[PDB]
């Protein structure tokens, strides 16, 4: 029942360089988005929650920030491994809608 | 190692049924609320089913609302999703996730969510 | 991940040490220090970078400064002669120092 | 007596007794040393001797006690 | 009532409530051991971190948690 | 308090196989991260192997990755480590080591059996 927007489409950006995606929820979720990593045809990994909470295994580079309705997960250096679909999802309410996603390609 | 695998995925006739078997090793689903995730070929990820720690609090997708059930088995480790009158629209990849672990009474704000911490690996139902 | 340490170090029969440990990034580590006497099975000297268990004298201490942790012991007797290894968790993994045998005149 | 259990209960309901999770085995949150709280809302830690980093789970803001006296009695 | 209480003094004698000490000194997280029935490990620590403070990590009491924790509580 | 007896220690053809069993004096073993540490002639102590509770989490050093295999047996109290197809460099006194939860690392320990792979 929440729309939850995510820009841009798609998106590309140096070996070396800074990537902003924004998530913009139809209301407030109280900072429970999450950022999940799909790579070429493999199941989502779950890199951010709770907007600011790395995960185990994920690397340093990928931080969150934003609130209440317009949240923004930024890829500082990029590398190789960065090559994959970012999805964000609410979770403060069911049902978890998820985002379109964005593809990242390595330019 | 934290890990689930799903099975019972296929190629499936329009209206037919199937049934996915996510068992998980490493940790254990008696605390744990359980979630369904589809991602149709060339489309986004969509959430399917959710169910409590007990099953109690059994959440479908407005979608898939009536004809799918999910369903746990603590004791034997292992998520279960039965499809029923699978339309051509069905066809996707399930991932079965571990959303939420419930300390306390089966409520849904007794949980801590991580949101999906550890997904399974997605069988492929095709119909 | 590679510890660091003195293959021996020498101690007066009252006085004070410190074994030093080096590493790559000990300062967001946890160190603990053990004691391996010849012949006898290794004694958890401490814990943390500064935490004693139970039963282990007051004269142990520890310390962990930038890249460096350390093990001080004061009023140093002839009992404390042994090999002392610092031990910490690359990523999952433990990972012990390559030893230093105190030695007391 | 009574009355002590009552504003046990209303202590309890308002989350002003402490008392936390058993934290679980299996937590996939990045974390570090428990001196440097990497996670920050009051959490219980144990440190995981498998990669020498803390375990933590925030305490319950609804009902601590009771949910961990529920979870004693349901094992 | 009674029963109950004598029950969660009984609990608390033995370290089976783990009562954070907070009513500050950086102290000690040992290693997690699982409790008698269950796979989730027993906390150690009590670490809190304000919005703009440091670590303190205060281990839990092992002899009276609840009871250090309400005598704190009175006395503050 | 909780003590441990390593034993099945002993010597060895290279490309042998072992299976030193450790076996604890209490109940109480079954609530620790039990680990196995070994001290080779002429070294320092050297870890091995990890296993956490319930057995399911197992880690191991690069150097016996997939050779060595470390299983605990709660209701038996006993924790052993399954050496296959060892090596020369193998040869060394290994201590069973219980991470206790009064300690931040391994303060209780065993003997130690002194493996000698060796022709």
């Amino acid at each position: 029942d929440i729309v939850v927007t995510q820009s841009p489409s798609s998106l590309s950006a140096s070996v070396g360089d800074r990537v902003t995606i924004t998530c913009r929820a139809s209301q407030g979720i109280y900072n429970s988005i999450a950022w999940y990593q799909q790579k070429c045809g493999k199941a989502p990994k779950l890199l951010l929650y709770s907007t600011s909470t790395l995960l185990s295994g994920v690397p340093s580079r990928f931080s969150g920030s934003g609130s209440g309705t317009d949240y923004t997960l930024t890829i500082t250096n990029l590398q190789c491994e960065d090559f994959a679909t970012y999805y964000c999802q609410q979770y403060f309410v069911t049902p978890e809608t998820f985002g379109q996603g964005t593809k990242l390609e390595i330019k | 190692e934290v890990q689930l695998v799903e099975s019972g995925g296929g190629c499936v006739k329009p209206g037919g049924s199937l049934r996915l078997s996510c068992s998980a090793s490493g940790f254990s689903l008696t605390k744990y609320k359980m979630t369904w995730v589809r991602q149709a070929p060339g489309k986004g990820l969509e959430w399917v089913s959710s169910i409590s720690s007990t099953s109690r609090d059994i959440d479908y997708a407005d979608s898939v609302k009536g004809r799918f059930t999910i369903s746990r088995d603590n004791a034997k480790n292992s998520l279960f999703l039965q499809m029923s009158s699978l339309r051509v629209d069905d066809t996707a990849v399930y991932y079965c996730t571990r959303d939420g672990w419930l300390w306390g009474w089966d409520v849904r704000s007794n949980y801590y969510y991580n949101a999906l911490d550890v997904w399974g690996q997605g069988t492929c139902v095709t119909v | 991940y590679e510890l660091t340490q003195p293959p021996s170090v020498s101690v007066s029969p009252g006085q004070t040490v410190s074994i030093p440990c080096s590493g790559d990034k000990l300062g967001n580590k946890n160190v603990c220090w053990f004691q391996h006497k010849p012949g006898q099975s290794p004694v958890l000297v401490i814990y943390e970078v500064k935490y004693r268990p139970s039963g282990i004298p007051e004269r142990f201490s520890g310390s962990n400064s930038g890249n460096t942790a350390t093990l001080t012991i004061s009023g140093t007797q002839a009992m404390d002669e042994a090999a002392y290894f610092c031990q910490t968790w690359d990523s999952t993994t433990v990972v012990f120092g390559g030893g230093t045998r105190l030695t007391v005149l | 007596l009574l009355c002590l259990i009552f504003l046990l209960v209303l202590l309890d309901y308002q989350g002003m007794l402490p008392v936390c999770p058993l934290i679980p085995g299996s937590s996939t949150t990045s974390t570090g040393p428990c001196r440097t709280c990497m996670t920050m809302y009051p959490s219980c830690c144990c440190t995981k001797p498998s990669d020498g980093n803390c375990t933590c789970i925030p305490i319950p803001s609804s009902w601590a006690f009771g949910k961990f006296l529920w979870e004693w009695a349901s094992a």
